[PDB]
């Protein structure tokens, strides 16, 4: 009978970096998805495998909740199929991916006037990342023909690469913040449920 | 011209803290995120922490609440304090620059500062 915190997820004060995206476990409560589509605020409202207005019919198990905050032109890089930066080495959603995309402008909160700071993207790892898997381990990597052994070779290069977030800037270089809802479709009991 | 210059390395006991100053001279210290980077003898380099222009501090995920990272514009000069000092913490420290508006090459390195602790 209880409410599904959403309010906890989509109106927190601070969100994690999409190497290091918060993931949540919505479980044992009653999620009221009308109160999501019906708000203008989201530029962005994508849903895969569903559709947002039936949302409230189902019942679903093992609801995550994938927060992060990335820039405007990344957008449509959360989802599934999609080339990238975000999609190789920072966020990488499954091809048979069932849930919602949101993502919303967040120009008024995560930027400050001399520049904002602390989201930082994964600029480069060995290998694409694995669907729904984090990569907080920061590492140095090589450059190429010579090693990383001290200062003597060619210098190494660090993946973690911080946003330049200003109010300045022009749309799509603005902060957007992301949530990815992710569901399963009725195997166990179910224990999210609409009204 | 460019040139990272460090102090603070010494031996000291174990536990006692240390202040590693990393001074930058010839350039603007604006517009760059500065780096402190570890390696030990016999290992490879372990990167430490992250500073930008904003205040903001990152840490590596290994290592938790050893290291304090601060930075001062008014004389480009950078801090790091270390606290609780371990037996295995011996290792010589780099102050690394990368620009923020590039791929994150670390450019021009510290010649480096050796920390040595014993009993
Ligand atoms: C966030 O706060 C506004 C303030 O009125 C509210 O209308 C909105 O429903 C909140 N979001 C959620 C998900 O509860």
């Amino acid at each position: 009978t209880n409410l599904c915190p959403f309010g906890e997820v989509f109106n927190a004060t601070r969100f994690a970096s999409v190497y290091a995206w918060n993931r949540k476990r919505i479980s044992n409560c009653v999620a009221d998805y009308s109160v999501l589509y019906n708000s203008a605020s989201f530029s962005t409202f994508k849903c895969y495998g569903v559709s947002p207005t039936k949302l409230n019919d189902l019942c679903f198990t093992n609801v995550y909740a994938d927060s992060f905050v990335i820039r405007g032109d990344e957008v449509r890089q959360i989802a599934p199929g999609q080339t990238g930066k975000i999609a190789d080495y920072n966020y990488k959603l499954p091809d048979d991916f069932t849930g919602c995309v949101i993502a919303w402008n967040s120009n008024n909160l995560d930027s400050k006037v001399g520049g904002n700071y602390n989201y930082r993207y994964r600029l480069f790892r060995k290998s694409n990342l694995k669907p729904f898997e984090r990569d907080i381990s920061t590492e140095i990597y090589q450059a190429g023909s010579t090693p990383c052994n001290g200062v003597e070779g060619f210098n190494c290069y660090f993946p973690l690469q911080s946003y330049g977030f200003q109010p300045t800037n022009g749309v799509g270089y603005q902060p957007y913040r992301v949530v990815v809802l992710s569901f399963e479709l009725l195997h166990a009991p179910a224990t999210v449920c609409g009204p | 011209e460019v040139q990272l210059v460090e102090s603070g390395g010494g031996v000291v006991q174990p536990g006692r803290s240390l202040r590693l100053s990393c001074a930058a001279s010839g350039f603007t210290f604006s517009s760059y995120a500065m780096h402190w980077v570890r390696q030990a003898p016999g290992k490879g380099l372990e990167w430490i922490g992250n500073i930008y222009h904003d205040g903001s501090t990152f840490y590596n995920p290994s290592l938790k609440s050893l290291v304090t990272i601060s930075r001062d514009d008014s004389t480009n000069t950078l801090y790091l304090q270390m606290n609780s000092l371990r037996a295995e913490d011996t290792a010589i420290y780099y102050c690394a620059r990368v620009w923020l508006y590039g791929s994150g090459y670390m450019d021009v390195w510290g010649k480096g500062t050796l920390v040595t602790v014993s009993s």
